[PDB]
């Protein structure tokens, strides 16, 4: 708040400076039309993947644009010599990858295109930003902006949600006091501790405030439990895979993982002498 | 050439395009507008400790 | 096989620990994969820290974060984890709302731990988006049965 004391005088009798209008009202305007062109545009974007009855993660997924009946280059073919064939392994990998994410662009281009077709022809109706009711002069009253934090706090409650039951205090302490009743009272404990969970286990799912029935979700758990399972039983083929490998012949364990795509060529004279007497000497047996 | 029957893009790549950008959390809203409403509340209301009213309209006396 | 004796996920190092062991014995750091698998493990690695910074509210500092990244937790256990907390919550909100400078303030500190404090509220995604969460699952899935597509070609 604090100002410099000028204390010099005026000696020109000249009409003031009038600054001219400095655009933030037609800037904030723009900002506010842009805003709203990008709401228009994401809800076409999900009235077009709504129409297309489309997977949500698999536009957005390089694996789906992969084309996977492409024909490989055969690195025999491609006269490569010893230390060469990694390389040309990650090259064939490099080149397949990005003409799927290539793919991917091009699909995510045409269906901008669509929908920015789409997103031009929609008159909007988007409700406005919660904002507390300030008037040119006037204050402004506590219990406005409460309603304001009350509507912010209602866009906190998610659109569908398990109604999860908490155990009242009262409903427990009956059931608490009719165990005491019974005289067991050192499982009372336990026994309201199984009726939260009992209603907890079968917790039921909410439209808004109502109740959508015959509805199945598969848990987070469950999910990580199926994937578990998979990944245990695949693990489990890969190492009756190895097992049978090193049964016949065990000498494969002289030659490490990684450096194996080291080793080979186009053609098999060219194949690198590091690892060949070596395993062709363990080959014979222990004596 | 077992690998490269395999898919080619990586676990890595479909993690970095499927979850592309970090999600808005819904309670940053009501974080951002609360804090900004709060000095609105203490601009602007006539019981706050430090309104305005008092610099911006000088009391007759 | 080294590492690779032991399932991705069934160990006793984290899965993004895991991964760059595994990664490590399987690709030389001149490969490309070697590069996707290093890079997979610090995405995975950022999952888990967000996991323990979710998970340090409400069993502590020392919390272990493989245990609940092996098994994420039911909406059951997330029931009873919110309800574990809840008195102090309540009683963290009701000094937090007598700390506040304005009213406002503490009117918005009162309303937001209301709406906290109902485990009803949790944000669920599989609730929320069924589907999603199922394409979640059957991308990692995926993944598992083009490996099982390998060993079934060789």
């Amino acid at each position: 708040y604090l100002a410099p004391l000028r204390s010099d005088f005026t000696e020109e009798i000249t009409a003031p400076k009038v600054a001219s209008a400095s655009n933030l009202v037609n800037e904030w305007n723009n900002k506010k039309q842009a805003t709203e062109n990008l709401m228009k545009l994401l809800q076409a974007y999900k009235d077009i993947g709504d129409a297309k009855s489309e997977p949500l993660l698999k536009n957005h997924n390089p694996r789906t644009f992969e084309d996977r009946d492409y024909p490989v280059p055969d690195f025999r073919t491609q006269n490569l010599k010893a230390g060469d064939v990694p390389k040309f392994f990650d090259t064939v990998i490099s080149t397949r990858a990005s003409a799927a994410i290539a793919s991917k662009d091009k699909f995510w281009a045409g269906r901008k295109t669509e929908a920015e077709a789409a997103s031009a022809k929609a008159s909007a109706a988007f409700p406005r930003v919660a904002v507390p009711e300030w008037k040119k002069g006037k204050t402004v009253s506590i219990e406005n902006l409460n309603t304001v934090t009350d509507k912010y706090a209602a866009a906190l409650v998610p659109k569908r949600k398990l109604a999860l039951p908490v155990l009242p205090e009262g409903v427990k302490k009956a059931v608490e006091d009719f165990a005491a009743s019974v005289g067991q009272a050192k499982n009372a404990s336990e026994v309201s501790e199984l009726l939260a969970k009992s209603l907890a286990e079968k917790a039921v799912v909410t439209e808004g405030g109502k109740v959508v029935e015959g509805f199945s979700y598969v848990s987070k758990a469950v999910a990580a439990k199926v994937i578990a399972t998979r990944r245990a039983e695949v693990h489990e083929r890969l190492l009756k895979l190895w097992a049978k490998r090193l049964l016949v012949s065990p000498e494969l364990a002289i030659v490490p993982l990684n450096e194996f795509d080291a080793q080979l060529a186009s053609k098999f004279e060219g194949i690198s002498p590091k690892y060949q007497e070596l395993l062709s000497a363990v080959a014979q047996g222990n004596k | 050439d077992r690998v490269l029957s395999l898919p080619a893009v990586s676990k890595n790549q479909v993690l970095e395009n499927v979850f592309h950008t970090a999600p808005k959390a819904p309670v940053e809203h009501l974080e951002k507008m609360v804090s900004a409403n709060s000095k609105v509340y203490d601009a602007l209301n006539l019981q706050s400790k430090r309104v305005l009213i008092w610099q911006v309209k000088p009391a007759l006396f | 096989l080294g590492p690779q004796m032991e399932a991705l996920g069934a160990s006793d190092l984290l899965l993004s620990e895991q991964i760059r062991v595994i990664t490590e014995h399987r690709y030389t750091p001149d490969r490309l994969q070697y590069k996707e698998g290093m890079k997979l493990a610090d995405k995975i690695a950022a999952q888990e820290a967000a996991l323990k910074e979710e998970l340090k509210v409400i069993y502590g500092d020392n919390v272990d974060v493989k245990h609940f990244q092996a098994s994420p937790r039911t909406p059951v256990q997330q029931l009873f984890d919110s309800l574990k907390n809840a008195a102090a919550n309540k009683e963290r909100a009701a000094k937090e709302a007598a700390a506040a400078a304005s009213p406002y303030l503490a009117y918005a500190v009162t309303k937001k731990q209301e709406v906290q404090a109902d485990p009803s509220n949790i944000p669920f995604d599989e609730v929320l988006y069924p589907q999603l969460s199922e394409e979640l699952l059957e991308l990692e899935l995926s993944d598992i049965r083009e490996d099982e597509i390998a060993l079934e070609k060789a």
